């Protein structure tokens, strides 16, 4: 399940769609917003 | 102390300027932490 974090599918099946942004929000500050953010898959610049 | 991510601007200078340091603008966490955290130990567990 390692993998399944990168899957840009995260929570598929599961409703909630929302976790990677809820975790970005719970874990950003410390561990470095570039970082968090490639470990979960997403990216800032295509979001903007 | 950035790196801690835990210590603000306004902490991490406070500790830089009770920290001593010799000639080679080095210090010795060892000495900081036995001169302050170990007073304070007991005092705290008081109050609280």
């Amino acid at each position: 399940d390692r993998l399944v974090i990168n899957t840009q599918s995260f929570p598929n099946n599961y409703w909630d769609k929302f976790v990677k942004r809820k975790v970005m929000d719970k874990y950003g500050e410390f561990y470095g917003r570039d970082r968090i953010s490639e470990l979960l898959g997403m990216d800032k610049a295509a979001l903007d | 102390m950035e790196s801690h991510k835990h210590y603000t601007q306004s902490e991490t200078e406070f500790l830089l300027s009770c920290a001593e340091t010799d000639e080679n603008e080095t210090l010795d966490y060892e000495e900081f932490v036995k001169r302050f955290h170990e007073p304070a130990k007991d005092i705290g567990f008081n109050v609280a």
